[PDB]
């Protein structure tokens, strides 16, 4: 396929199962492109794949797509090292990608099982915006017969906090929607904070929606724990120095309206990934081990 | 550092041949690709976007990550180059007046392997990289490969504007295609 | 039979009162008991041996979850069987995701060398102790712990400094360290807990022991350790934790809140008070939870480490599947 | 036998466990003019350490490795003996004498450890001349791939972090930082550089003299005025003499002070260093293990008097001039190595992957 079945297929995969993240859909689309490659060269294969990376990054430019693309590139390089012939290595690429998809499709369940223990009875959780991982974790906590309250911000640029509040009150959980400006007012009632992440940077910080950093900072003022739930494929070798250092292709395009900001690892307590429960410093190690 | 990974390293020598050695590890410099060939950007930088007129890249000191027919998504606006018919016609013609110094350029010395390179019965495969890279190195005057590529492109533009060949119609999408077209046209002239 | 009754005696001793007081004795006894378990009980494949070890370790841990030396020694043994089986027949990371009947003697020798290396942890800590104490320093400790007392009483052989020991009320065992260490000429001082912050400004560094170190780097120590760590962070004085390698256990803080250990309130409030004991509720925990943000360094038999690196030591000691046990 | 160096002056009570030698007192007075106890290369290298003719950590390591290569070339095994352990036994007194001349650094410690591991790994079946050639080749390869390529990769990585029009603050003299700045300016970037120096070495004038020769705009000031210029500073770049396992940065005296003041001013801090300088030992402060330089260097002639001329004549007077200090990891943001840009807490991981 060439530049038209790519975007249409990606959007079809996203729309047929809207409860499935953008990065997973991008990885599946890359695997589908690999299947219908109809070309015999490893260098040309990787060139076409890296071109597909930014032709997919044109839409839904969130960091997760770039992280998944980088992971796919590293995977295809790793496989090549293992073997020698494009001919034979093609089927093994296909089977390894199938196994990779199978393993990453259980990330939500693994994270929920790992993280449901961290919620106390009678607790008060605080959430920034919609994130399916948080919803799954709270569903697992409910399945454990727990009692707690949930405060959620409204996420003003696009009112998705109300959407997740609806999806959560559908589950019979006492929820409360608050203004994005009320975080400092509200968190004194909150017992702990759980947020998602659209990407994890080298040191351990996160790359998330615009308000997240504020919460984290305020959390450090209130001495409350701050937990982040994110899958493995949300790792990337980007190291912003400050808020303006993250690439502008992620800030804007979903008088000055950014969409995504960066949170330093020093404000993060624990990372809850399908790889386990990690300290913020752990991620770099893993991401180092990928390239050595 | 996925853009810095390498599979084959181009070893050079100075009749100015280029070989490939099995080099499966990350390189110290970014690498671009062109027709299954790998060019380490040892003195230039990577480019972005699907802008046409490849000359617009190295004018900024950059160089695109990938382009050409081998790239399914060439970022230099592929186009027709309706001159390969005469290249195929003269492909089987061997080395043996006016034509001698007509085809001495663009190398400055008579050379016929260009027609075989541009011939239809010559697939752009993995085994052909050696002769392509050796020719592009010899026809240039430098040591690193990217300067050879940029020298080739600017010499093509120089010869095109020498005869007024509508430089806009010559972007550099497939370098050897412009080589064959210029050789065919200047052999038609003399 | 005989091994079974020895196991039952061990479990009863744990339930009632720890006979061998030192944690190293607990580790040695647990490893020896596992040795007779391996030698005596019969098994064909490694799976039945692993599940038998799981059952026995579950029983021993359920005897007293307050102390975890038995639990993580059992987990170390389980990892030993896993490693030996993988070696004789054939780590979660992104690399793994992208890429893809005579072992009894080996197990026995692995346990034996583990015991041999466990014997000298105190000596290794003492050997490396001299590089963190300079002349005329001021050191403060809490409670009683043989590791830090050996540390200081050997590092004072070539240096002179001041040591402050705060009694760990109600179990005022800091007096024992004070007496033993002053019996070596160290110019020590005996202090109450309530004065910690009051003196914390005039202390160069604080060295403490621990009972168990969790995966995230947070630890469980004697009561009042959290206040001392908070005072250290407030005054930014470095905090050193002297802990052998077997005191590293892979659980996490939020686990059923069976984290502390509550003893009879007799120590805090004497029974002689009388009538007022009805309306008054008294709590006497013996352990406190110190978060990893207040810890500066970790000294073990292998050297120095940062808390942020603790997770890696978890991967080299305990397989992820054996956390639940 | 090699005599011991005598301490000069009265040391501070807190630093009674460290030595303190004077530049005037050299061991060569009590050594044979034709060197017999130690190799002439060793005594020459110790002389040019004790006199301060070699200061940079990279320069010190390179000079030590060259002198060791000279000794290896001049070495001859004794009969009824083998090279593997005799070489190390002969090398130990040389290292002791070098430490006597001036305390060792992280680079020299790592080089000594690597050379010991290489010599011990030399097979017994190897021939003496072949073994010597192999050791020389190994030393050359180590020097190349652990200094030159590392510096090139570090400069290439650091080029990205530098944008046009920003202001970068440096400190002291360090070859890696100067090379990074020169290569970044050559590549096309445009920026100013603020140079911070400190007494008594005043080594900053080294790197300044480089920057002016590269056409880079520059500014100069002493360390105490740093708080004045930090509002206009955008990035801080420092050189590290050693990286500890706990993420602490063991560097020149003023490094931690500048990092603290920069963090107070909300300015990111960058550190570039080579992997071969990563030590495994840890220290929580600058008191347990440091270096005491010549106390007489502190004297400065202000006006027409030297206020500290006869400082020994005052019994209760002590002088103190450290050479190293430790920066806690929380005050650092980057460690730039050939492996890339890593968090300051990832130092142990590299320590694991290099063995």
């Amino acid at each position: 396929m060439d530049d038209k079945e790519l975007i249409e297929y990606f959007k079809s995969q996203m729309k047929e199962d809207p409860d499935m993240a953008s990065a997973v859909a991008a990885i599946r689309t890359l695997l589908e492109f690999l299947k219908r490659d109809k070309g015999e060269t490893i260098q040309g294969l990787r060139a076409n794949l890296t071109s597909a990376i930014e032709t997919l990054c044109g839409v839904d430019s969130s960091v997760a797509v770039s992280s998944g693309g980088e992971l796919f590139l590293r995977f295809i390089s790793l496989a090549s090292l293992e073997y020698s012939d494009y001919s034979k290595c093609k089927k093994i690429m296909i089977e390894r990608g199938e196994l990779f998809l199978r393993r990453i499709s259980l990330s939500r369940n693994k994270i929920a099982d790992l993280c449901h223990t961290f919620i106390k009875d009678g607790a008060t959780i605080l959430t920034h915006a919609y994130s399916r991982v948080v919803l799954r974790v709270l569903e697992a906590a409910v399945a454990a017969k727990k009692r707690f309250s949930v405060y959620v911000t409204e996420s003003q640029p696009d009112l998705s906090g109300k959407k997740m509040a609806k999806a959560l009150c559908h589950l019979n959980v006492p929820v409360t929607v608050v203004l994005d400006a009320a975080v400092g007012y509200i968190m004194e009632k909150a017992d702990l904070v759980i947020v998602g992440a659209e990407g994890v940077v080298e040191n351990g910080g996160i790359i998330n929606k615009i308000g997240t950093n504020q919460m984290a900072v305020c959390a450090k003022a209130q001495n409350k724990p701050f937990y982040v739930v994110a899958e493995s494929f949300k790792f990337v070798r980007l190291f912003p120095l400050n808020q303006q250092d993250v690439p502008d292709k992620f800030k804007y395009k979903a008088e000055e309206h950014p969409w995504v900001d960066y949170t330093a690892p020093s404000l993060i307590t624990l990372l809850f990934t399908d790889l386990g429960v990690l300290t913020p410093s752990a991620v770099s190690d893993e991401l180092i081990k990928l390239y050595l | 550092m996925n853009s810095q990974y390498m599979f084959d390293y181009p070893a050079i020598n100075i009749l100015s041949s280029v070989s490939y050695v099995a080099y499966n590890k990350f390189h110290t410099h970014d690498v671009s690709t062109y027709e299954h060939c790998e060019i380490p950007l040892e003195k230039l930088r990577l480019g972005f976007g699907r802008r046409n007129s490849l000359a617009d890249f190295y004018s900024l000191g950059e160089l695109p990550a990938s382009w050409g027919p081998a790239c399914y998504f060439s970022s230099v606006k592929p186009m027709m180059y309706t001159f390969q018919g005469m290249a195929s016609d003269l492909s089987r013609f061997d080395l043996t007046p006016n034509v001698l110094k007509a085809l001495s350029w663009p190398l400055g010395i008579p050379d016929c392997e260009i027609f075989s390179i541009c011939s239809d019965r010559f697939v752009r495969g993995l085994q052909t990289r050696d002769q392509l890279m050796s020719y592009i190195l010899r026809m240039g005057d430098s040591h690193s490969l990217d300067e050879c590529i940029v020298q080739a492109h600017k010499k093509i533009l120089q010869e095109a504007r020498r005869l007024g060949l509508s430089d806009e119609h010559y972007n550099g999408y497939d370098l050897f295609r412009e080589i064959g077209s210029l050789v065919c046209l200047r052999l038609i002239n003399a | 039979s005989e091994l079974s009754e020895r196991i039952e005696s061990f479990v009863e001793t744990l339930k009632r009162g720890g006979g061998p007081r030192s944690s190293e004795e607990m580790a040695r006894e647990t490893l020896g008991l596992l040795r007779q378990i391996i030698t005596d009980h019969r098994w064909s494949n490694a799976g039945e041996l692993m599940e038998l070890i799981r059952r026995e370790g579950r029983r021993m841990t359920a005897a007293q979850p307050s102390e975890t030396t038995v639990g993580n020694m059992v987990r170390r043994v389980l990892k030993i069987i896993r490693e030996e089986y993988g070696r004789l027949h054939g780590q979660e990371s992104l690399h793994k995701l992208l890429t893809s009947a005579q072992l009894q003697s080996n197990i026995i020798e692995a346990i034996n060398e583990l015991l041999v290396e466990l014997e000298g942890t105190m000596e290794n800590i003492a050997a490396q102790a001299l590089e963190h104490i300079h002349s005329n320093e001021v050191i403060m400790t809490i409670g009683f712990s043989r590791t830090v007392e050996a540390f200081l009483k050997e590092a004072a052989r070539k240096r002179k400094f001041h040591v402050i020991v705060a009694e760990c009320a109600p179990f005022c065992q800091g007096h024992e360290m004070a007496v033993n260490l002053s019996k070596a000429g160290i110019e020590t001082t005996v202090m109450t807990d309530a004065a910690i912050f009051a003196v914390m400004s005039r202390v160069n560094k604080v060295i403490i022991g621990t009972k168990t170190i969790l995966a995230n780097g947070a630890l469980r120590a004697v009561t009042g350790t959290h206040t001392l760590a908070l005072a250290a962070k407030h005054h930014s004085t470095p905090l050193i934790v002297c802990a052998p390698m077997f005191k590293l256990s892979p659980q996490f803080p939020n686990e059923e809140d069976s984290f502390h250990k509550f003893v009879a309130p007799e120590e805090v409030l004497p029974f002689t008070e009388g009538d007022i004991l009805e309306k008054v509720s008294v709590h006497c925990p013996v352990f406190d939870y110190v978060p990893p943000e207040l810890i500066t360094l970790f000294i073990s038999n292998i050297g120095g480490n940062a808390p942020s690196y603790i997770y890696r030591l978890m991967s080299e000691l305990y397989h992820p599947d054996d956390h639940v046990l | 036998q090699v005599p011991t160096r005598k301490d000069y002056g009265s040391k501070v009570s807190l630093f009674s466990h460290l030595p303190q030698y004077s530049r005037q007192n050299s061991l060569t007075q009590f050594m044979s003019i034709p060197s017999s106890v130690i190799h002439p290369a060793m005594v020459r290298l110790g002389l040019q350490y004790s006199q301060g003719l070699v200061s940079g950590s990279n320069a010190r390591c390179i000079a030590l490795l060259r002198a060791l290569q000279q000794v290896i070339q001049d070495y001859t095994t004794p009969p009824n003996e083998e090279l593997s352990r005799d070489l190390v036994n002969k090398l130990k007194p040389y290292m002791s004498f070098l430490t006597q001349c001036r305390p060792l650094s992280a680079s020299m410690h790592n080089a000594i450890k690597f050379l010991n591991k290489e010599i011990t790994s030399v097979g017994s079946s190897k021939r003496e001349e072949e073994a010597k050639s192999e050791l020389r080749a190994a030393i050359d390869r180590y020097v190349q791939e652990k200094i030159v390529l590392a510096a090139q990769a570090i400069s290439r990585f650091a080029y990205q972090k530098i944008s046009n029009g920003d202001v970068i603050l440096v400190y002291g003299c360090s070859s890696l930082v100067s090379r990074i700045l020169q290569e970044a300016w050559t590549e096309g970037r445009r920026f100013r550089v603020v140079v911070v120096d400190s007494r008594p070495w005043l080594e900053g004038r080294h790197t300044l003299r480089s920057l002016v020769h590269a056409g880079v705009p520059a500014s100069y000031l002493l360390i105490p005025a740093a708080s004045y210029v930090l509002p206009e500073v955008s990035k801080v770049l420092l050189g590290a003499h050693a990286l500890l396992a706990n993420g602490s940065v063991m560097s020149r005296v003023g490094t931690a002070q500048l990092a603290l003041v920069a963090r107070a001013h909300n300015v990111p801090v960058l550190v570039c260093c080579e992997t071969y300088k990563f030590c495994e030992r840890v220290q929580t402060d600058a008191f347990v293990s440091n270096e005491l330089d010549d106390p007489d260097d502190l004297q400065c002639k202000r006006g027409e008097h030297v206020a500290l001329a006869n400082w020994q004549n005052h019994a209760s007077l002590r002088l103190l001039n450290l050479v190293y200090d430790v920066t806690p990891p929380e005050l650092v943001d980057l460690v730039i190595t050939e492996l890339g840009m890593i968090p300051c807490s990832s130092v142990p991981v590299v320590l694991r992957v290099k063995s």
